């Protein structure tokens, strides 16, 4: 209940603050004034083109490092068992198979953006 | 009574605008680097609250300071004409009030004041940055004395 | 004046809070100092006008007025020369 | 000088020290002037309903001694 | 120049240098703004004979 | 003579090495970026507080246009128009006629402070004092039509600032 | 008396945050050899409360190519998500005490990106959207490192309950065992507010204003407003990580004056690091994090999972 | 964000200086040279009075000389002092900005003193100099040059070693010593690439060779290797104006010939050929002989020169200007291949670009 209503009062608030501001000031809207920004010039094609992404590799990087932190994060947790041999090993085993695929890709120029 | 709340409401609005100018990052010749040590150290725009800030969309103020030329004059008038309301423009320079030094030539435009309207004209070749922050005081005191509820008031 | 202070701080002005009629406690302006201490303020000079002042003439402006641009006081441009081309004026009788 | 931006801290440091403070009283003021009770782990919890019931006024914060048995 | 021991302590430590040998703000050892009239020289030109213009 | 700016070859024996595999790990250059910025927030601040405080100027400062008179009350101008045309913006007309008593004075003299850039040569060419650069700089407007100075207006600009532009070039008109 | 507890919250956040811009012009000021505000106020005291109402009766303009309900949903997303990363924050006493705090504080700080994403994409500008692809490089960089370094600190303390680590620095703080992962965490606080030398999303110099370069007026502010709420709480985090405070429950006060000391001193150190160094590349903040910070992340977390089993110190589970 | 074209588009800032020219004597057209390199004041004058000089065979007398040079390395400091700043306010770096503009503003004071303009001082003129030097003046560039090589230092401190600043300019946009030569490039951008050019050392003008300084050379030709030359650059001006503050000579500070230079305003009052002069000089000007030259100087930027064509009247013919950025600016293009977005913020700045110049 408590949670919910932090987060109810934080987004009322959010949005009122919104809602004075549109309906508060004096408006004079045209043509012009709302045209997109480019610096002056009026924009030369659309902002909904295609926008290469170089760092494409590193980012699908991303999703399987990613859950690696799901993977690690239970690990105070898992400290506490009674087969500590046991966890103690796979946990440096799957942190290690994490740094093997770090030094694949940076060995192998999967850091690197592309041209 | 209803005259002396928009009286103060007005004082209030007028305060915040005047003590918050936002100057659009614009500047085109010679002219900007006198607008440059008015925020050096020493005369230091900041400390009035004036703050540069390069979106038109979060500007006050447009400043233009240097020659406007034919070329540029399409966009001038598009970031002036991005910049919300209210919004107040200082001519700085021979070059921006009539034309300077560069009157009689093909390319250039006799005045910024063609392009859009101007609030307060700052002389001077280019003025030192002491004679811009007079120009920014004198557009302060000039919101001071604006009447806009007051005139809503008894439409 | 205050010489311990850095140049471009050792001298300073309070203005008074009214000057020809306008109330000035809090708008001030740069316009307000008269040209004989102009020249000390600006540190164009040592002596102040006090040590040694300016000199006396009958057309200087007794009172000093400050920027009075915006307001009915200021200033308007005009022609300052006379008509160039004088227009013929016709007789008042018929001819008839 | 630079102490005349200690003036714009105090009233940053007194902005963040209101939450912190009104937090520690309002516990106060809602618990009979305890901390008010955490339960990470439903055993706490089963001790803080079982406080209600004891209580006799539904308030899991009014404590009982001695002086209810006999 | 009227900063405390402690502070011009503090500042010449955090930069490394002696700032107070060397303070960026003036102060007493500026020219006086008021000076006394100059008497500037005359050029090589300023002669009343053999000056003819068209041997120079 | 000609001096390297980037050519060196760093030391490579353990101590160097470790000296600098310290500097890449406790960041220290960067630290002693920090510790500069740090002496500047307590050294004090080179802002003056302008209007009450006026930044530094000279008795050749070049400000607002004036005509000035002299002693008897006479103008100076005798509408010779050497200021006009050695003015490189063209921003001074001139119109001169006889005076009632003969004298040789104008009838217009404007001054476009929007063409002008503000270059002294008017006053270097008067062979009268007439026109000069006086020593005020605050003079914005809020119309473009106030900045077309006319005699009137130039006039009153110099028996108002006559005091203070004597006084500089009685100071400067050695050198000149 | 629980809305009150939250008014108490909010209100006073919004008001550090006005007076955190106060404190960074004044701090920026100075160490630039001039003052900041000083005239709007006895010491610049009304500067806030000037700018506050100028931008709230300033025109808002949606632009003519803007995508509305993304771009007006932005801003209100970003304040939101900016006050909802306090409640669990102990100053003593947290006001949402959770059992996973550090764990919520992570889910909602990779939520408020989309705040810059949204907010980039639905104005329909390319200056927007270069600023909205630099936050989706920035968020790949430090996301990984970030996580990381909490469970290398939580190993110490033994839950992720934020109270717990005040427990686990009742002896000493957490800088002495972990000054190298407190380095690391720093820099990612950086990286994650968006502050210089990370700057990135908007860009002054380079994308003019980045992802809201389209916004004016009140939406305006509130990114703004969200922006500087995020670096406090980010400096609240790290005093509490690794500077914790004694906590007497006789005292809570006690604890509140010298933890806000401590969450003050290192919000100025975020504007004196602001006011010392230039920019990253965003293709060289991602190779920082990958190269250098990740390979030493990765090292420290099998360290702190093997050191507490070596020494028998692994903390209480509760 | 990865750079695959720059066409830099110019003339938002052209204003027909040159087609100007050719409507004023050759006075009237000293003012617009302030405003072509309106960082570079001083020195765009010197250009066009050596031209104008060589063109009336006439010479400066020693004591000018020593003054546009003391001011030609005083208007150096000014412009790497913008140059250097902005270039690190461009890639984040604001706090240089402010404290270097506080000496660049003692440095306005030193021209507001001598012609009483902050910038466009129109103090150097064809035949020498305009006024003389006020008294008290050279002590206070002593006191202000005493100390500005501590302000070098905490330039220095905050940029040279920084690795963030090392890594937005090692290796960005490298420019071959071959390629430098061939794109008309001139002044850091050949040095910074390790060619050893400077005409003040070649083809020295006024007393650049009773001087004494040296011209950093650059081995990367980088924005790195071009940021360590201006930097290195500064202080040899420092170096130079000690020297001209000691062997300042006495003398007239304009030719004594008053058909080319205007009388004292003394003799202008009580001479019947010294009213005559100035009554002449200042509405028709002086002729110059007829004749076209090519005359150049090391501006703060590089190469600055102006082909000046003469009739043999009072006005100029033809005025070219040649300004060292139009060349650069083209260069940009080339400099740019393989960089990102922000790389080209740093290439711009490196360049040292003022479009007063450029455009024209
Ligand atoms: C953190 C702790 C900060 C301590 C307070 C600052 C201080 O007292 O510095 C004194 C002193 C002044 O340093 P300074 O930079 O050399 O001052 C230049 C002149 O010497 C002195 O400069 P001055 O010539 O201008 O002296 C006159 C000035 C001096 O005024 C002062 O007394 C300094 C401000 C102290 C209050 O008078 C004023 O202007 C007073 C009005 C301004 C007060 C603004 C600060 C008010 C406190 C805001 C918090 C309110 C809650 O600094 C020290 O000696 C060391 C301070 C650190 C140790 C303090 C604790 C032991
Ligand atoms: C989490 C919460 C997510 C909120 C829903 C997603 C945002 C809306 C959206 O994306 O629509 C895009 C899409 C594009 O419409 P558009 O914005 O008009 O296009 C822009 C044009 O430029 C059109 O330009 P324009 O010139 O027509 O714009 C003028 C308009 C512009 O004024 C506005 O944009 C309205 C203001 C929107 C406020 C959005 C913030 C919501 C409150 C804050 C909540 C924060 C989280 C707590 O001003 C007006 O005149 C207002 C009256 C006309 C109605 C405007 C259209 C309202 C659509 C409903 C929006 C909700 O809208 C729709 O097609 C409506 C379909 C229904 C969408 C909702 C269902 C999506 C499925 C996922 C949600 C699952 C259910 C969970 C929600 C239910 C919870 C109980
Ligand atoms: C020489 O050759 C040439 C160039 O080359 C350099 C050129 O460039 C140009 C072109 C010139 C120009 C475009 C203009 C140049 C002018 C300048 C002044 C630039 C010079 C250098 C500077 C360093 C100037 C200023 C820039 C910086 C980076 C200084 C840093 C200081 C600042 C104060 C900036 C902003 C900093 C901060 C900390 C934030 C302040 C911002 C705000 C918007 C205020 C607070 C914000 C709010 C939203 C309000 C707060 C409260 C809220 C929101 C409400 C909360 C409370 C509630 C109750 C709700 C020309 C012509 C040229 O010839
Ligand atoms: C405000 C109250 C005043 C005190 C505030 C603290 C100021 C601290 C910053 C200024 C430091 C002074 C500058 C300085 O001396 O640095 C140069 C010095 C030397 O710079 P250096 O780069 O020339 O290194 C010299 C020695 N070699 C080359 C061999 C490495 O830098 C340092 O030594 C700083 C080392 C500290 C490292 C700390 C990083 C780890 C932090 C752990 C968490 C804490
Ligand atoms: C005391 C009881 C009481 O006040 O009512 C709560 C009441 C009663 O208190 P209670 O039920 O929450 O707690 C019990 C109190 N004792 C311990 C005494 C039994 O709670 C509610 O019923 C819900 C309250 C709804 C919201 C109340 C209004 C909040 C808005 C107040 C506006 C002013 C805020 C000022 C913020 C200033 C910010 C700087
Ligand atoms: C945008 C507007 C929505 C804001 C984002 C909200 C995201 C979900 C919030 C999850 C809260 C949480 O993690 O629990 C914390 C904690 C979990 O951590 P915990 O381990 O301390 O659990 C507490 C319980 N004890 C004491 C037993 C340990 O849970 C709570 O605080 C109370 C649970 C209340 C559950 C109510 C959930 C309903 C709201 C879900 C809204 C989902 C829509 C989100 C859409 C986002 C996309 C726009
Ligand atoms: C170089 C740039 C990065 C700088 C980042 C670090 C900047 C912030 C560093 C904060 C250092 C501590 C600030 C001291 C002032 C606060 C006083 C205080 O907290 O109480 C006294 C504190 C003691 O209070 P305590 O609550 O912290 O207790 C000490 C720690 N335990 C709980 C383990 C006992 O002592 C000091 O901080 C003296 C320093
Ligand atoms: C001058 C340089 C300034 C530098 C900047 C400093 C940053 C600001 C400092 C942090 C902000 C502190 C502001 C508040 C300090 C005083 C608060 C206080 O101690 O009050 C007494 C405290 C409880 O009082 P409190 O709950 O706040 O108010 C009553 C609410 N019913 O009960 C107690 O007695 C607790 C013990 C307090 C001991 C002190
Ligand atoms: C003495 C200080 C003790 C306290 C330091 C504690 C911090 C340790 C981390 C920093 C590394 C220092 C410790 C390494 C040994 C240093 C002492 C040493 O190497 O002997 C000195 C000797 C003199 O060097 P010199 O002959 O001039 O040139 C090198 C030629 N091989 O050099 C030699 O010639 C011997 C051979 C040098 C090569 C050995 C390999 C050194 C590099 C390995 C990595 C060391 C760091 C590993 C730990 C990383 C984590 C910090
Ligand atoms: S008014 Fe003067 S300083 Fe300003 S741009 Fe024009 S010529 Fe340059
Ligand atoms: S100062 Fe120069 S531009 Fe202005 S009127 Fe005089 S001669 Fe003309
Ligand atoms: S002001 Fe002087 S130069 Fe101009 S017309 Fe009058 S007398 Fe001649």
């Amino acid at each position: 209940m408590n949670l919910m209503l932090a987060l109810l009062t934080n987004f009322t608030l959010a949005t009122l603050l919104v809602i004075i501001a549109f309906w508060l000031p004096q408006l004079n809207v045209y043509s012009e004034k709302t045209s997109p920004y480019e610096c002056g010039f009026d924009p030369m094609g659309s902002a909904r083109l295609p926008f290469s992404m170089k760092f494409f590799l590193v980012a699908i990087t991303f999703l399987l490092f990613d859950l690696e932190i799901a993977l690690l994060l239970p690990l105070p947790w898992a400290s506490q068992t009674a087969n500590l041999n046991t966890m103690l090993t796979m946990a440096l085993f799957l942190i290690i198979l994490l740094a093997v695929s770090l030094a694949y890709e940076w060995t192998q120029k999967g850091l690197e953006w592309t041209e | 009574r209803g005259e002396y709340v928009v009286a103060k409401l007005d004082d209030l609005i007028n305060w915040a605008r005047r003590s918050s100018l936002w100057p659009m990052t614009f500047g085109l010749a010679c002219c900007a680097v006198e607008m440059m040590h008015m925020a050096a150290p020493r005369y230091d725009m900041d400390r009035f609250g004036v703050v540069f800030r390069a979106s038109p969309r979060q500007s006050d103020v447009m400043i233009v300071a240097g020659t406007l030329t034919n070329k540029m004059a399409p966009a001038l008038r598009k970031v002036y004409d991005q910049m919300p309301e209210p919004r107040y423009v200082v001519s700085m320079g021979s070059c921006a009030n009539g034309g300077g030094y560069y009157h009689y030539s093909y390319s250039v435009v006799r005045g910024c004041d063609r392009i859009v309207p101007v609030d307060i004209y700052v002389p001077g070749c280019p003025p030192t940055a002491e004679a811009l922050l007079y120009g920014i005081l004198q557009l302060q005191k000039k919101i001071k004395r604006e009447k806009r509820l007051r005139i809503w008031y008894r439409r | 004046e205050d010489n311990k202070q850095f140049f471009g701080r050792h001298r300073w002005v309070i203005y008074t809070t009214e000057m020809n009629g306008k109330n000035t406690f809090w708008d001030v302006d740069g316009s307000m100092v008269p040209p004989e201490w102009h020249r000390w303020l600006h540190c164009m000079t040592d002596d102040p006008p006090t040590v040694k002042p300016p000199t006396a003439r009958k057309f200087i402006w007794t009172n000093h007025k400050f920027n009075l641009s915006g307001t009915p006081q200021q200033y308007v441009p005009y022609s300052t020369t006379r008509k160039k081309i004088q227009e013929w004026v016709p007789p008042s009788t018929p001819y008839k | 000088m630079w102490f005349e931006v200690l003036p714009g801290i105090a009233v940053m440091g007194v902005c963040l020290f209101i939450p912190g403070m009104a937090t520690a009283r309002i516990h106060r003021f809602s618990n009979g002037g305890k901390e008010k009770r955490v339960a990470h782990y439903p055993y706490q919890w089963y001790l803080m309903e079982r406080d209600r019931r004891v209580s006799g006024v539904n308030r899991s914060y009014v404590s009982k001694g001695l002086e209810n048995i006999d | 120049a009227s900063a405390t021991r402690f502070i011009q302590w503090l500042r010449n430590w955090a930069s490394g240098r002696d700032l107070q040998a060397k303070l960026q703000l003036r102060y007493q050892e500026i020219s006086k703004r008021t000076q006394p009239p100059p008497k500037l020289p005359v050029g090589p030109s300023h002669k009343l004979s053999n000056n003819y213009y068209c041997t120079r | 003579t000609y001096k390297y700016v980037n050519l060196r070859e760093p030391s490579m024996d353990m101590k160097s090495v470790t000296d600098r595999a310290a500097q890449t790990l406790l960041w220290t250059e960067l630290i002693r970026g920090l510790g500069m910025t740090l002496s500047y927030l307590f050294r004090e601040p080179a802002t003056i507080n302008y209007p009450f405080e006026k930044g530094p100027l000279s008795p050749r400062f070049r400000g607002e246009h004036a005509l000035r008179r002299y002693p008897s009350g006479e103008e100076r101008c005798i509408a010779c128009k050497l200021c006009e045309a050695v003015c490189p913006a063209q921003a001074i007309t001139i119109e001169a006629e006889p005076r009632a008593d003969g004298s040789r004075r104008t009838t217009r003299y404007d001054i476009d402070m929007t063409k002008c850039i503000y270059c002294g040569f008017c006053q270097e060419a008067c062979p009268v004092d007439a026109i000069v650069e006086g020593p005020n700089f605050e003079f914005s407007t809020e119309t473009h039509e106030e900045l077309l100075y006319n005699k009137e207006k130039l006039l009153n600009n110099g028996d108002k600032w006559e005091a203070e532009i004597a006084a500089n070039i009685q100071a400067d008109y050695l050198y000149r | 008396m629980f809305m009150i507890n939250i008014l108490m919250l909010i209100i006073p956040i919004l008001l550090a945050v006005a007076f955190l811009t106060l404190v960074e012009r004044k701090v920026l000021g100075y160490m630039q050899l001039r003052k900041g505000p000083n005239v709007v106020g006895p010491y610049g005291l009304l500067q806030p409360i000037a700018d506050a109402i100028k931008l709230f009766i300033k025109e808002p303009l949606r632009p003519a190519t803007s995508s509305a309900s993304m771009f007006i949903l932005a801003p209100i997303m970003a304040l939101g998500l900016a006050l909802t990363m306090w409640i669990p924050l102990p100053m003593p006493y947290p006001l949402i005490n959770m059992n996973l705090g550090v764990l919520f504080m992570l889910a909602m700080s990779s939520l408020a990106v989309y705040s810059i994403l949204w907010s980039g994409w639905a104005s329909n500008s390319k200056y927007a959207l270069i600023g909205a692809l630099r936050a989706v490089a920035q968020t790949i960089s430090y996301e990984v490192t970030l996580a990381i370094i909490l469970l290398s600190v939580l190993l110490m303390s033994g839950s992720f309950t934020l109270s717990t680590l005040i427990t686990t620095q009742e002896q000493m703080w957490l800088i002495l065992p972990a000054w190298p992962l407190a380095m690391m965490w720093f820099i990612s606080t950086l990286a994650e507010t968006n502050r210089a030398p990370f700057d990135l999303t908007e860009g002054e110099s380079e994308l003019v204003s980045g992802f809201n370069v389209e916004y004016a007026a009140g939406p305006f502010a509130l990114f703004f407003m969200a922006e500087y709420a995020n670096i406090i709480m980010m400096n609240i985090f790290t005093a509490i990580l690794f500077l914790g405070t004694s906590h007497n429950p006789h005292m809570p006060e006690l604890y509140t004056i010298n933890f806000t000391i401590k969450s003050l001193l290192l919000t100025m150190s975020f504007l004196w690091i602001r006011a010392s160094y230039p920019r990253f590349r965003y293709d060289q903040l991602m190779h920082l994090l990958w190269k250098n910070f990740l390979p030493l992340t990765l090292a420290l977390c099998m360290w702190h999972v093997s050191l507490p089993i070596l020494t028998s110190g692994i903390p209480p589970q509760t | 964000e990865m750079v695959r074209k720059c066409d830099p588009h110019i003339g938002l800032l052209h204003r027909g200086t040159e087609k100007l020219i050719e409507y004023k004597t050759y006075l009237q057209a000293l003012p617009y040279f302030d405003r072509l390199d309106y960082v570079s004041m001083m020195c765009n004058e010197q250009a066009y009075s050596l031209a104008v000089e060589k063109l009336l065979n006439i010479r400066p007398p020693p004591r000018a000389q020593w003054i546009r040079v003391l001011f030609g390395e005083i208007t150096r400091l000014l412009n790497h002092i913008m140059a250097v700043t902005t270039h690190a306010l461009d890639i984040g770096a604001m706090t240089p900005f402010f404290w270097m503009f506080e000496e660049r503003e003692k440095m306005f004071e030193f021209y507001e003193r001598v012609s009483g303009a902050r910038m466009h001082a129109a103090y150097v003129r064809p035949g020498g100099v305009h006024q003389d030097l006020p008294l008290g003046l050279m002590d206070d560039i002593y006191e202000f040059s005493k100390n500005f090589s501590l302000r070098i230092d905490e330039l220095e401190e905050m940029l040279t070693n920084n690795r963030i600043w090392r890594n937005r300019t090692v290796d960005i946009g490298i420019v071959t010593a071959e390629d430098a030569l061939n794109y008309g490039f001139s002044g850091v951008m050949l040095r910074g690439s390790g060619i050893q050019w400077d005409l003040r050392k070649t083809q020295p003008y006024d007393v650049y060779d009773q001087v004494e300084f040296d011209v950093p050379i650059g081995s990367r030709g980088d924005c790195y290797d071009r940021y360590l030359c201006r930097v290195e650059e500064m202080r040899q001006s420092i170096r130079i104006i000690s020297q001209c503050l000691n062997k300042m000579p006495p003398g007239e500070i304009k030719v004594d010939d008053a058909k080319v230079s205007p009388p004292k305003r003394a003799e202008m009052k009580t001479s019947m050929e010294s009213l005559i002069h100035h009554f002449k000089l200042y509405t028709e000007g002086y002729q110059v002989p007829p004749g076209a030259t090519y005359t150049a100087i090391e501006a703060p930027k590089g190469e600055f020169g102006v082909y000046l064509v003469s009739d043999g009247s009072s006005r100029p013919y033809r005025c070219k200007i040649k300004a060292p950025g139009f060349a650069h600016l083209a260069g940009l293009d080339k400099m740019s291949k393989g960089h990102m977005l922000a790389d080209v913020v740093a290439i711009i700045g490196t360049q040292d670009i003022v479009f007063g110049e450029v455009d024209r």
